[PDB]
Formats: structure tokens, C-alpha cells, sequence
């Protein structure tokens, strides 16, 4: 008698091919899957990141932790002071807190801006501080993406040629003036009879500031904006001009209405514009119309040793105050910048404007020790190489790829029967 | 027809591993049972399946570093990288299936070999998983001892 | 007796190695091969491309289809008009057809230029329209490679300060003038006694035109070219100049012979040069010598949302007329531009200059639904990953790689015998 | 010497699958035929060869997206990509050859197994593709029935 | 228990390939020797090991072209490329180990097959590397001839 | 009786997994390993490289080979002359050897500079020749990385408008002057009464020089440097200026103290600065203060057909003379430049300064026919894809990757036992 183990399959069994053997099975399980994506901010390396912030990350605040959007351990990683902002330190308007932001970290988190919004009501002849704000943070983000470190440079070496010009003051600016730019005006220039002498000045961007190497400086090259020549000529003779030059005499900034049309809004009066530029270290020169001279007195110092794409966190007040989205738009138009944005209003735990539940959730990743990817869609752990939807750039780290679930191959499970040869 | 072959069956009928017997009166008419006590196969399958984790963990643990400053998705490059990774996953799959196939077949050879050595040598092999047990030296309680059904 | 199946091989059998088993065979077949490459133009995505053309792709032509280098279905995908050309619409010379080119497509096909060649005999004080042509299409192609869309902007907002200057006219320009630039001249400027006042003007490049976003504008910053100061001074006082400025007063274009040497060809008389520049949207300023002012009145609007490398098709007449190869040379010197060139003369079916058999073959790919790669060597289907020769860049899509046929591995065929173990 | 071995032959002499026989008078002198009716091997080879298309189609269907605006060939990068692709094709090849080798050998085991079960059990296996048929119970018409030559 | 199995042994005790014998008086008590004259295995192992050079030389001969003008190391990209290459080396390894495993096992089947054909057919196979030699027709000098110990 | 081959393993045996079979073994050997890295210079393609050098690679030197840091076969691949240097040929100072460097090679080796160091004591009103040196070689290296070829252009077409100005001469410059720039001065300009007329000049960078295509020129745009206006006004009227313009009048170089601060070191007197710029071919214009005009008379011509990263070899004297590290610093700050540096002093075989043992070792690779990678860490052969430490960029060729030795997988060796199935 012939006795045999007999191998057989049903219509329920399907065939899976292998290199060196096939398998019959009834069930299949996918070989792998998608990694979840968490909204908000995080870091891939806890030992190399720096945060810059305000009261909402200031552990010295009297109402901490209820006033904070991050816990103690994350707060220690921020350079923050209540009331501060990059832009506030850039100009130093009267009575506002003037914090020296500085630090190093390949990954950077920027969480301020709000302490200079429309709510603060700073005037000082500003044409449009929101526009200035957007342009300023644009230049910061642009320089920071390629830099390891950043520091405020709270005082540039400056020198004015004029011996009669004196330091300007304005009622619209708390009866004093910015820390930067410095405003020098000539009392004797009267259009009467007396036109005055063209004003001159130098300013120096240093090759270093303390322990920080400077390869790049974000500075403002400010100028006055007039409605037309006629309105200008009630203050000075000729056309308004204020031009910025490098050490050779190349025009690098300013406003020259001897060649460029006046663009001052009608009947607004004199206004100041303050575009930010990224400049190399060196000594720069200024030529201005006799009556009014503006001279940069601060900068932000950056190196070019490299960095990762940065993270910018939405910095706005609760609904009760007047906010702007200048840092959002600055971030949006700048390469290598990732923006973290709330979907509900800012409602704080300490006050209206401090300690928001959504923001604490969005920032909680700052946070974790197992983040491997950070992107504009959020951050991931290193579970699988795949995600269900794209991770929007900017992004960096061990970042997952989008594939359809259908393309993920399977393996046989359940009752299994081997097969090889042609069986015929 | 005994471990080198897998046969098909119709609508009803259970699939799996069965005992099949042969001739007799000349000519006989064959017969196939309703599955045995092969719990060794059940355990071997579970072990083989769980052993696939090593190959899968290696793949999951491999994610390429990247850095994009760009603000708009490079969709086609993105999709190309995925496709390559999926292609790589395809090869690994084919290797794992074969690896299960071959090791299961070897586990089935080990099952048959133990059966041979329990009726030794009343068994007499006829290819893997087949035996000529001569119903002369071996009654029914005998074959029951040898083939456990 | 021992009876055995016996396995044996000849000197004709060679051994092929495997991971887990070897194979003896007599024959081998290559595992895969090369994909053919077809010369001409095509697209990898029929649902996202745009063509810009003239009569040779104009389905409204009375002689269609015999006058056409593409069939009806491709023609519907072109924005074309008989007699039109990008450059003709750029300047708008008198009596020439003035078509508003506009459209969107990630893949772009440019098939005109010929309707402004030497044959057309346009003068209008042009120094060298062929040079202007090359420079113009260079800037178009450069901006189009990074753009999704393109539109003519047929009228810029302009403003001249002078209240006495009037609109220039020339016998050499059909007793009128271009649509762009506008020519304003001061009747009263006579070098006698009267020098006149420096002329001024602004022009605005808009942030959008209809439904099209503008991030970039191709414009011409024209100026007059004089042989020397002496020949200039029979028209005006001082040195000739015409300078273009941005809103701050940065010099962005023009010709200033107060600092730059005169370069006018001797005894040619006055000539106009019209280099194209890519400019951001904004309001720009002009300062000119009193007698002659030129002001840009048109542009081409582009976005920066991205595009693929473009395809430019040779646009020349039949041998009977006078052609140029300005668009060829513009394409050659511009990144991301692929040029389609005939190897035989243009011989048309409707006329001499319309409906050429070679061009219809070269354009037939525009065409297909299974093109996966487009390159300077031509286009391919997705048969294999390999080609016999390189695909010259520019190129995009699923593009094949060059390998020697010898490196393509083989598989055993014919009578086959397995082998494993050492057999000893 | 029977399915675990492949032997070489000189100038003339056909290669392939043959019948080989043994002793007799003591001692005998062996003998090898001139190929059998193994059309099952012919069919199995054709099927195995055609089954290679699946692995090849997967490779051909995989072409990486690219985009170059550059006007002059990056020859060395170009060649490097090809070399990597060729390397990948090399591995697949090695896998396919083994896959044919192993499945053909299994098809040859199936051939031998059918022969065993047709002289059951006058056959008596002696390793795959070898049998001790005792020329006592089995004359010549018998062996003809069992081994088809 | 004979070529389909690998068993473990304690502290002392040599590992390798041994001769093991069975019953007798009913019931017997088994016995395992101290390794045989299997120099064929020694030679087959050496050949198999040296044959791994082909797969390794192919890998070593494959180095991707590159060009960096950058002045500071892109460490993370650098490390990612290495990791991928190492991953590729991992797969090749797994293939080579299996390739040795399978070809060695086949070499062991060839060893057993030669032994079968030297006591033909006093041997009687009982799965690969096992035999029922009936101590009736075959004394001791006989088994010595057949199994070389 | 049952007789069996028995398979068994010890505690000394470990299990290795495979796809389709496992292996027991006692020993393991690594599958592959690291490729050694050799310090110094080399090439990946002996048929496409060019060297530029001085006496230390000059086979026509009377003391060759003892005066040489390379053997005969490598020397034939250098364009070298004893006493020469790129910078010496750039300016052509009096009595110094003036070699016409020219050649083509995708890989480039630069081994001079030393023949213009502080030791040479060239004055010629130089503000700081070491600074000039660094800036010059910076521009050379920058242009050479993207070029296939390079040639000195020993004479630019020049033209001065002034009919009274004469060729300047200086006691500090051997009682003559540089070949480049040319110095023209106006005898009659005396600040007395007479201010003179603004000086003008053109110079032309050609589109080719001999067989070499020029897409780029490295030229010096020199100017005088004065301590202040007061010290300048003992020579001329107004402020000092010397400005360089393109054909349209765009300022591309120079020094203009009408807008830029004076920066001359106090009581140093007049100095000349000579920054190098990379310029397109064309005709350029000059405007200068009446008294002093400087005009570029030479350039270095480059194409843009591509090249590999370059190799620059430290070019210094033995300890007895005064060296600089200007070419080191130029190389360090320039992308695509690899620097070869000795670790011990230069000690020569022919003289003190010729035929150094370490340099011959470092250059011996130039040399070999089996180099596949060249990097800032040195060069490698094509043994394995791996190295123990990173190869620092810049680098090119078939370059190895760093992995830890622990990650390199192993294979079973020694006594080996197969395993498959579950064995239970
Ligand atoms: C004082 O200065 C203020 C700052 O300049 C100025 O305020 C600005 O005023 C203008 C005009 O009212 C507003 O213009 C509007 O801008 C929006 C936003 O555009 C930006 O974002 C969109 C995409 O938005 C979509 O997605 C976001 C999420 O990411 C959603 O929230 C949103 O709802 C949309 O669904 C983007 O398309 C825009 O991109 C443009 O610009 C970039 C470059 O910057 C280009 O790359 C791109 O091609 C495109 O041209 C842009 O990034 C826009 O959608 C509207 O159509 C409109 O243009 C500004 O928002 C506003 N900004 C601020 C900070 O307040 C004041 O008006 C001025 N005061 C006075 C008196 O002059
Ligand atoms: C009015 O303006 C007209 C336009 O400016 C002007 O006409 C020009 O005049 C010049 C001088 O007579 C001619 O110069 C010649 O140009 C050719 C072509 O050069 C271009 O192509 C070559 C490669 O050509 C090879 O391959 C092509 C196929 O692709 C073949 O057809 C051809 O036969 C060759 O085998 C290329 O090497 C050139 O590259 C140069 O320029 C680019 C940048 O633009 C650089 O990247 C590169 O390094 C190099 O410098 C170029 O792309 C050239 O081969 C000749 O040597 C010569 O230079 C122009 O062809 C001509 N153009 C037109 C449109 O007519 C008129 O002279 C002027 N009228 C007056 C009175 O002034
Ligand atoms: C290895 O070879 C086998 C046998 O040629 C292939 O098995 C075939 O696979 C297809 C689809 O998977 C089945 O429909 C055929 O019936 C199979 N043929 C046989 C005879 O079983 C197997 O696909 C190959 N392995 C791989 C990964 O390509
Ligand atoms: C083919 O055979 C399989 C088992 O050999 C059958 O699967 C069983 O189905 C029942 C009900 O669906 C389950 O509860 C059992 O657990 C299954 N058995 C196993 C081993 O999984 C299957 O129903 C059969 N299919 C057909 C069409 O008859
Ligand atoms: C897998 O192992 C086998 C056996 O070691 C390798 O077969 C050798 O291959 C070379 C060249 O292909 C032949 O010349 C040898 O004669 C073969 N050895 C034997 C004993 O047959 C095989 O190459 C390995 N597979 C791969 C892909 O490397
Ligand atoms: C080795 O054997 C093969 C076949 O086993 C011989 O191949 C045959 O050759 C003839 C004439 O060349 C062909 O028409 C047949 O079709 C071949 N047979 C097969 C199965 O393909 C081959 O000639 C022999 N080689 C030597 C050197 O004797
Ligand atoms: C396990 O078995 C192996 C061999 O089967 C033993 O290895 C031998 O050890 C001695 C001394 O260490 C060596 O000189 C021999 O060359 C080894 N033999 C072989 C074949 O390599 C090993 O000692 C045993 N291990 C234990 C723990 O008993
Ligand atoms: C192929 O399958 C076998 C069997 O499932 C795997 O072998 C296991 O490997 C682990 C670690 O290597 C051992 O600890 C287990 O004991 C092995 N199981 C058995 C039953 O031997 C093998 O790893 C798989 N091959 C690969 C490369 O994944
Ligand atoms: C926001 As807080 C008050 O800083
Ligand atoms: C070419 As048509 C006439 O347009
Ligand atoms: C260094 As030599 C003297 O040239």
C-alpha cells in the first residue's frame, strides 16, 4: 500500500511567487505601512537647537508656567524675555524692552514678533511698520537658514562728518528717538536763503561680535519718503536724497529722488521707510540731503557655517488686541522657512495672551527625543519609510515618502502550503 | 500526490495537508482523509512567519536623509523616490516568500523523515512524504503507530 | 540493476551562476535592450501643455490643414494667429499683426519668430533687429522655463513729466511708430541756443494681468545709439543719455554716454537698441537727454510657479525668403531650452512657406499619449530603462540611461540543465 | 550519475538527459542511451523560461524621473547612474537563474517521482533519479513499463 | 538525526559531521562516533568559500561617481549614502549565506548518494544521509566498505 | 540497523541567516574593508590634466631633476618656467620673468605663487601686495573651477582720450612701471591754478585669444588710495576718483571718494590697490580724476565649458626667505579648490628652495594611473567603496563613503554546517 501526505489548495488559496519557491495562502498581511504625521514644531537633534522667544517662553515670568506655551525643560532652550522681539531690538523704540537675542543651534525656532504689532501703537514717522516688519523678518529668516548662530549687534561704530547737526527728536516718537537708525538734523538749513552742506557718515559692520563670527549682517538702510519735490522743498533745497555706499562707492541702498519718482502718500507728510538688507562686514558710507541724515546703529550678525531650515511660530495676540501676520508672510516667501500656525484663537491661561492650549500642543514636540523628520506638514518618528500624504517642504532629516497603500506588497499568512517545480 | 505536488479541489473541500492511501484488491480506488494531527506544521508556520520580522525591521529602519528649502512640493521627484523604494521592497518580498517556501518545505521533509524513522524500516520511502508500507508485516495498529492515522 | 536518469553537458554548454542554483545552457538571450529615440517634439503629459505659434499652427487659416505643420487636435492646443510672433507683439510695429499671446502649461512649445525676420524689412531706426530678436527670445525662454504661464501685457501704465514733448514719428517706420517703446521728442530743443529740460517718465509693471499672476516681466529698456558726441550735438546739448531706475534710484538699464564710450557705427546715423531685461513688478523711473525720451509700453508677464524645460521649434521661411537663426541661438545659450531643427529646406503644401513634410514629422509627437521622456536628442516611450546613445540635455521625465550592450546581462535559453553542489 | 550530478562529455556526444544502466554478470560495464521521451522536461523548461517575463517586466517598467536644464551632457554622472542600474540588473539576473535552476530541479524530481510510483514499489529509489530495479520480479517489458525505455 | 537536522551538544564535545548508529538487541541505545574521513566536505567547503569572491568583487568594483565643490563636509548626506550602500551589502550577504547553505547541503546530498551506490542496494535510504543496512546480508567488513567506518 | 551521518554544533558555533538557507560556523571574516587614503595631489585621468608651475616643475632648469619636485614624465605635463608666477605675469613688474601661462585640462594643478612673495621686495606704490595676491588667486581659482582652459592675455586693446597725458614712471618701481595696469599722468594738472580735464579710456576684453575661447576674464580694476581729501588736493582738484564702466555705463569697479570715505593709511602717502574682477568679454570705459589714470592692459582668459575642482599646491620658500600663505587662504575661501600643504619646512636638493623630499612625496601621485578619487583628504584607488574616515570635500571621481567597521557584515568561514527548516 502507498501512503502519502497530500498537499491541496482551495479556490480560496492564492499563489505568491518567490525567488526560489512559491507559497499558497488564504490570507495576506501588508509588509509595512504609514507613519503618522504630527502637526507643529519639533527637532531631530535635542543637543543642537536654539529657540528665540518672548514672555510665552520666558521661564523668569512671574506667572510661569501658566503664562508659557512650553514646559520648563523646553523653556531653558529658549533665549527669551517678556516684552521682547527681534524687531524691537532691531530699532530700539523708546520704552520698549530691548533684549540682546543671541545663540547657536543648527535647528532654530523663532517664536516672537507680536510685541511689535499694530497694538503697540509705535509711530515715529513710520510709513508702515507692518511692511517694515515683513521685510525685516524676511531678511532674518533668509540669513538664519544658512547660519549656525545669530546675535544682535546693539551698537555699530558710527561717525558723522557734520559738526553742526544735532540728534533728532519727535513728538510722534515719545519725545525721543529709535536706538537705530540715528537721526541727525541740521537746524540751519532753511529754504529764506540757506541750503546747507551735504551730510556724510560712515558705519561699520564688524567681522565679529563677542564670540560670534559675522559673515553677514541684516541691517536697515532707512530714508525719508516725501510726497513730491514741492513738499520736500518746504524743508530742504534740491531733491531729497539719502544714499548708501560700500567702501568703493557702489550704491547699495537708500532713496534718491533726483532720479527716482517721489512716492509719498498724498498729504500724509514725511514718512520713514526702513527696508532690511543683508550686507558683508565692512565700512560703509552715507551721503544725504543737508537737512536730514539717517545712520544705521544696529545689526544682526550671522555666520555662513550652515544651518537647517528654520521653524517660525505664529506670533499674534488674543482676539481682543490688534495683530498682524507679517511673520507668516515673511516665512511664506522665504526659502527654508517652516511656519507653525494655530487653527483657533489665542486664549491664554495666565492672561488673555499667555498660555494657550493649542499652542502648547503644537509646540510640545520641542519636546521629544525621537523626532526624525521636521516638515511644513509636521514631524514624524522613524517607524516606516512611508507616509499616506506628502510631507510638504521645507523639510529635513529622515523624511518619509508617499506611496499608495495599494503598492505596498503583502506576505502570506494563515495556513500556508509551499510550491515549486511545475507540478505537471 | 505526496509533497512534491500540490493539487486543486473544487467548491467545498478543505485545503491543507491530508493522508492519502492507495491500492489493495487490484485495482483499488484511492482515498484521502480529513487532515491529520500535524501540529508541528502549525507551529513551524507560526515560527516561520514571525521570523519574517527581521527582514522587515531592516527595511523599515532605513530612511534616507534629505533636506529641502524649496516651498513647493517636487511631486515627480518625490514619486520617483517612492517608486524606487517600492521596487526595493518588491525584491525583498520575493526573497521572503521564497525563504518561507523553502524552509516550510524543509520542515515538511523533517516531518516525513520522523515518520520514516518510526516504522524503521517498515516504511520504505517513495519520494518525500510517500511510503510503501507492505500490509503484510504491518497490520492496522502498526500503520496507526507509523503514520498516526 | 541500477537505473538512472543521467545529466550531461557538452563543450557547447556554458555555466550560468545563480544565488541558490546554477544553470547549464547552450544559448543565451539578453535580459532587456534599448528604447528607440524619435527626433522632434513631444510631451509627457497631454493634459498640461501649451503651444504658441503662427499660421503654421493656426486652425483658422483659410488653407488649413494644408497650411499647417500640425493636425487639428494638436492645433487646438496652440495659441496661434497667422502673421503673429512674440517679438511682433512685443514692439507692435505698424501694420503687422498684433496677437495677444497668453496661456498656461507646464510643458511649452514655441513655434514662431519667422514673421519678424529680415524678409519683413522693418526699419524704424533699428540698429540690428536680428540681435534684438536673439536677445528678446533669450529673455522669454529664460523666464518661461521657470514659469507655468505667460501673457502679453499689451499696455503698461505710463506717465511723462514733460508738457511740451510730442509723440515721435518716422518715415523709416511707416510714418508712424512702434506700440512699444513710446517715443517722445522735444521740438524746441535746438543746440542756435536752446538745450531744453531733462525728460522724465515712470512706467509700471503690474502684479497681475487678467487672470495671470506676474512675478517677472520681460521688457525692453531701449535707447538711442550715436556715433560720437559731435554727431549727437547736432541734435542735443551735452552727452546723450537715457537711464532706467527702480523706485529707489538704482540704475537698471539704459545708455549713458557721459560715462560710457559712444559705439555707434560710423556714418550710420542715429540707431535704436532694445535689449530685453527681466524685471520684478513695480514702478520704474526714466531720465533722458531733453530731445529724446523712450518709454516701455509693453511686457511679457510670467509667474515663478515652475515649469519644465521648454521646446523651441525652428522658425524660418522657405529658401526663397530671407530668414535668420536668432531663435536657434537664443535657445542654444539658454538653460532649459530644447531646440527642434529641420535638416532639409522648408517646402510647404499650401504655399512655399506652409505645410512642410519634415516639420510635420518632427512635430507629430505633440501628438502622442505615451511619451515618457523629452530631450535635446528627441523623445522616448517607456519600454526599457536603456538607450544606445546618451539623451542630450536639456531633458525631463522618465529618461533612459546609456549603457554598452555588452554590459546587459543574459539568461539561459534552449535545452537547460540545473547544477548545484560541487558535483565531486 | 543520477540527478544530483552533471557529467561532461567530449567532442561529439549529445548533451541532455539520458537513461543509464548498471551491472549484471559481475562485474558489468555500464551503458548510457540516446535521450528519452522526457517531453515533460521540454514543456517545463518552456514554462519556466516564459515565467521570467514577470521579473523582467518589473525591471523595465522602472525608470527614474529626472530633469536637467543643463546644455552639456554630465557624462560621468550619466555613466554612474547606468552602472548602478546595471548592478541592480545583475542581482535580479542571479536571482532569476537560481529561480530557474531550483524550479527545474524540482520539475526533475517530479519526473522521477512519477516513475517511482509507476513501478510501485518495484522501483526502490537510490537518490533522486536513480532506482534499484531487481531484474527478478521485473523482466524487460516490466522495466519498459516503469522507465519508458 | 541525519542531514535534515542539526543537533546541539554541551560544553566539551566536538561539533561537525559524525557517524551515528542505532538499535540491535531491542531496544538498543544509539551511538555517535568521532568524525569520519569526509575530506570531500572539507574540499567542498573550501571551494564554496572561495566562490564567494565573485559576488564580493562585483560589490567592491562599484563606486558611484561624485563631485563636490563645497568646502565643509555634508555629514548627514554622506552618512545616508553609506547606510544605503551598507543596506545593499546586507542583502548580498543574505544571498551569499543562503547560496553557501544550499550548495553545501547539495554537496552533502552528493556525499550520501555516493555511499548509497557503494552498497547497492544493501544501503536502503531513510531520508538524506540515513540508511537501513540490515545486519544479515551485511556483516562488519561490509558496512565498513559501505560507510567507511 | 540505522546508520546516519549526524550534524551537530557547539556553543562555539553561531548561526548566520540567509534567504533560502542558514549556515552554522565558528569563525567569521568581514565581507570587505577600507581603502587607504594617500595625502597629496593626483589625477583620475592622466589624459586630461594640466599643470601650471615654476622652477620646481621646470624640466629646462639647469639643475633638473635635483631642482624639481616632480620627475620628467610629470614635468612634461606642466606649463612652467623658472622665476614665473600667475601674478607676476598678471602685472608684469620690471625685470621679473613674464611667462605666458596657457593650457587645457579638466583637472588642473596650480603650483606657483612664491616668485611674488614679500621676499621679492616689489614696491611700485603697492598698498599690500599680499592682499592683492590673495584676491588675485581667489579670482583665478574661482574662474578655473568652471573652465576647461586658461591663457594669459598679455595685451588688451586700449585707448586713452587725453592727448597730453604721458606714461607714468616711479623710483619705487625700478624707474619704470608695470606691464599692467598702464599709468597715465597729466603733467599740467596743478592745484597754483590748473585743475585739468577728466581723463577717459576704454579697454577691450576679447572673445578669444589664439585658440582659446574666452567666456570670462580675470582682470584688475586698480585705483589710487589717498589718506584724505586734503592730502589728495596736493595733487589734484576735487575728490579722487577712478571709475570703471561697462558699455552701457553701469559702474563695475574702481574707487570714488566723492561718495565713499577715504581709507588711506595715515602718512603712508599714495598707494595703489588692485582688486581682481571676473568680467564678460566686451569694451569697457574709464573715467578718472585729471591727474592720474590707470588702465588694465592684461587679463586671464577662461571658458565656461566646465572643469573639475582644482588642486593648489603650497608655494613657499625655504625658511631662510620671506613667504606668505596668500594662495592657501585664496584656496580656502574658494569653492572647488583643493589645497596641498607640507607639514615640514621646504628643504631643497639643488638649492635651499628646490627639490624637497616631502613635496616630491605629496606630488608623486600626479603620477599614478590608478587614482579614482581626489579629495581634500587625499586620493584613493578603487579597492572598496569604503573609507575609515570621511573624504573631505572638495572632491570628485569614484569617491568612497565612511561607515563604521562594525556595520560591515561578515561571512561564515572555517568548519561550516548548513541549516534549514525548523529542525523540530
Ligand atoms: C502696510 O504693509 C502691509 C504689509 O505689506 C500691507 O498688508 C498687506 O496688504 C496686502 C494687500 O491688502 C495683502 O495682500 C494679500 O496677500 C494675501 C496673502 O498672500 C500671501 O499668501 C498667499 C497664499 O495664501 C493662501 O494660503 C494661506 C496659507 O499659507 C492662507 O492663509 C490664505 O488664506 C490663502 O488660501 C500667496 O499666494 C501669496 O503669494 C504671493 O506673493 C509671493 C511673494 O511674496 C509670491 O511668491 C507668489 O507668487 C504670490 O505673488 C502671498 O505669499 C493674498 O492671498 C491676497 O491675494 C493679497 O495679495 C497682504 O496680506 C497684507 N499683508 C500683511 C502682513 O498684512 C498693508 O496693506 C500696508 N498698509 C498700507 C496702508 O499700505
Ligand atoms: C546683427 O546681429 C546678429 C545677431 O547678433 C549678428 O549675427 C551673428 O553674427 C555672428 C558673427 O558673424 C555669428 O557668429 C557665429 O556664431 C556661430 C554660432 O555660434 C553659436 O553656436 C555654436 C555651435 O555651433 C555648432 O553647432 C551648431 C548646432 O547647434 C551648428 O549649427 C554649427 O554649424 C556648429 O557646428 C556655439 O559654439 C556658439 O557658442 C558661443 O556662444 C555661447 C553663448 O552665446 C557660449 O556659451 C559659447 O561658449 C560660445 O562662445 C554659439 O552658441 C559660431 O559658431 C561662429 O564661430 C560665430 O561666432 C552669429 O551666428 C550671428 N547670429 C545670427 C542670429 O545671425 C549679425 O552679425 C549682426 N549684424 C551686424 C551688421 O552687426
Ligand atoms: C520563480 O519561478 C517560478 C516558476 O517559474 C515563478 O512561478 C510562477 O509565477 C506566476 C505568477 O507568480 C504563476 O502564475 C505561475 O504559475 C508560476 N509558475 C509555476 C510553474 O509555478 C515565480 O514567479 C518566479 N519568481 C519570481 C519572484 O519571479
Ligand atoms: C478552503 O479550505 C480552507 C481551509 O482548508 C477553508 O477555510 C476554513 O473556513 C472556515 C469558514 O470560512 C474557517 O472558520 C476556518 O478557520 C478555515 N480553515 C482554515 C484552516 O483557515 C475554506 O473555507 C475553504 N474554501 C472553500 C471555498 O471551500
Ligand atoms: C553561488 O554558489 C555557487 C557554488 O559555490 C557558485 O558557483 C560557481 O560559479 C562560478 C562562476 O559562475 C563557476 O565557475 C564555479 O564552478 C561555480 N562553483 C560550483 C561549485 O559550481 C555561484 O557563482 C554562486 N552564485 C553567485 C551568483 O555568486
Ligand atoms: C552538444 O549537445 C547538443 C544537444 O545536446 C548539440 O546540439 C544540437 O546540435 C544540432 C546541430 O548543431 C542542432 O540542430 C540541434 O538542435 C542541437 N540539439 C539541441 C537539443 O539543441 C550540440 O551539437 C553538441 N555539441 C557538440 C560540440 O557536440
Ligand atoms: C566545538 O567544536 C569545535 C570543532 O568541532 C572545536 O574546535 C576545535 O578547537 C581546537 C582548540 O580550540 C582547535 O585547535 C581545532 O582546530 C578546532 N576544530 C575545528 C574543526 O576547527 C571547539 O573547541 C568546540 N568548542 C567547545 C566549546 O567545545
Ligand atoms: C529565512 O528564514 C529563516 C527561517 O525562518 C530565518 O532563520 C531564522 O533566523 C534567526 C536569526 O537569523 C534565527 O535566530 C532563527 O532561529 C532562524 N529560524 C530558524 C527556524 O532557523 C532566516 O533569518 C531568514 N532569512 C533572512 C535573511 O531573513
Ligand atoms: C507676548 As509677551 C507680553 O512678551
Ligand atoms: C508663417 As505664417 C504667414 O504666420
Ligand atoms: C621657485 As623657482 C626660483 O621659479
Amino acid at each position: 500500500e502507498l501512503i502519502c501526505i497530500v498537499q491541496r489548495v482551495n479556490e480560496s488559496f492564492s499563489l505568491h511567487s518567490g525567488f526560489g519557491g512559491n507559497v499558497y495562502s488564504m490570507k495576506t498581511e501588508p509588509m509595512t505601512g504609514f507613519t503618522n504625521v504630527t502637526k507643529g514644531a519639533s527637532v531631530i537633534n535635542q543637543k543642537d537647537w536654539i529657540g528665540f522667544g518672548d514672555s510665552r517662553t520666558d521661564l523668569t515670568n512671574d506667572q510661569f508656567p501658566a503664562s508659557s506655551d512650553v514646559p520648563l525643560a523646553v523653556a531653558k532652550k529658549f533665549r527669551s524675555l517678556s516684552g521682547a522681539s527681534l524687531m524691537l531690538s532691531a530699532f530700539g523704540p523708546p520704552g520698549k524692552v530691548d533684549y540682546l537675542y543671541q545663540g547657536c543651534g543648527k535647528e532654530k525656532v523663532f517664536y516672537e514678533g507680536v510685541n511689535w504689532s499694530p497694538e503697540a501703537g509705535i509711530d515715529c514717522f513710520g510709513s508702515n511698520w507692518t511692511q517694515t516688519k515683513k521685510d525685516f523678518y524676511s531678511r532674518i529668516y533668509e540669513a538664519a537658514r544658512s547660519s549656525t548662530c545669530m546675535t544682535l549687534v546693539n551698537s555699530l561704530d558710527t561717525k558723522i562728518s557734520s559738526t553742526t547737526a544735532t540728534a533728532g527728536t519727535a513728538s510722534s516718537c515719545s519725545s525721543s528717538w529709535m536706538k537705530s537708525p540715528l537721526w541727525y538734523a541740521e537746524s540751519s538749513v532753511n529754504p529764506p536763503q540757506v541750503c546747507g552742506t551735504e551730510q556724510s557718515a560712515t558705519f561699520t559692520l564688524p567681522t565679529s561680535f563677542g564670540i560670534y563670527k559675522c559673515n553677514k549682517h541684516v541691517v536697515q538702510l532707512c530714508y525719508f519718503v516725501y510726497e513730491n519735490k514741492a513738499k520736500f522743498n518746504t524743508f530742504g533745497c534740491g531733491d531729497y536724497y539719502q544714499n548708501y555706499y560700500d567702501g568703493n562707492g557702489n550704491l547699495i541702498g537708500g532713496m534718491d529722488n533726483r532720479v527716482a519718482a517721489y512716492r509719498g502718500i498724498a498729504n500724509a507728510g514725511v514718512k520713514i521707510e526702513c527696508p532690511s538688507k543683508i550686507l558683508n562686514p565692512g565700512t560703509y558710507s552715507i551721503k544725504s540731503t543737508p537737512r536730514f541724515l539717517l545712520v544705521p546703529k544696529r545689526s544682526y550678525c550671522f555666520d555662513t557655517d550652515g544651518g537647517y531650515p528654520i521653524q517660525v511660530v505664529q506670533s499674534e495676540w488674543s482676539a481682543s488686541r490688534r495683530s498682524d501676520n507679517a511673520t507668516e508672510e515673511a516665512c511664506l516667501q522665504t526659502e527654508g522657512c517652516i511656519f507653525i500656525k494655530k487653527t483657533t484663537p489665542y486664549v491664554g491661561e495666565a492672561d488673555d495672551n499667555h498660555g494657550d492650549i493649542e499652542m502648547r500642543q503644537l509646540l510640545s514636540g520641542l519636546g521629544n527625543n525621537d523626532t526624525v523628520c521636521v516638515s511644513q506638514s509636521g514631524y514624524t518618528k522613524g517607524e516606516t519609510p512611508f507616509v499616506k500624504d506628502y510631507l510638504s517642504p521645507p523639510k529635513y532629516g529622515r523624511c518619509q515618502l508617499k506611496t499608495d497603500s495599494g503598492r505596498i506588497p503583502t506576505l502570506p499568512s494563515g495556513l500556508i502550503i509551499p510550491q515549486a517545480g511545475t507540478d505537471s | 500526490f505526496g509533497l512534491l505536488f500540490v493539487g486543486f479541489v473544487a467548491g467545498g473541500v478543505a485545503g491543507g495537508y491530508f493522508w492519502g492511501r492507495s491500492n489493495g484488491g487490484g485495482g483499488g480506488a484511492s482515498v484521502s482523509s480529513t487532515q491529520a494531527g500535524f501540529d508541528k506544521i502549525g507551529k513551524d508556520i507560526q515560527q516561520l512567519r514571525n521570523d519574517t520580522n527581521a527582514a522587515i525591521e531592516g527595511f523599515n529602519g532605513r530612511i534616507a536623509h534629505d533636506e529641502q528649502a524649496i516651498k513647493n512640493l517636487a511631486k515627480e521627484i518625490e514619486d520617483a523616490r517612492a517608486e524606487a523604494l517600492v521596487g526595493e521592497l518588491g525584491i525583498i518580498r520575493s526573497l521572503i516568500v521564497a525563504n518561507i517556501s523553502m524552509n516550510l518545505k524543509e520542515s515538511l521533509y523533517e516531518l516525513a523523515n520522523q515518520i520514516t524513522k518510526r516504522g524503521g524500516g517498515i516504511a520504505q520511502e517513495a519520494g518525500p512524504g510517500c511510503w510503501y508500507v507492505d500490509s503484510e508485516n504491518c497490520d492496522a495498529s502498526c500503520k496507526e503507530y507509523i503514520f498516526n492515522f
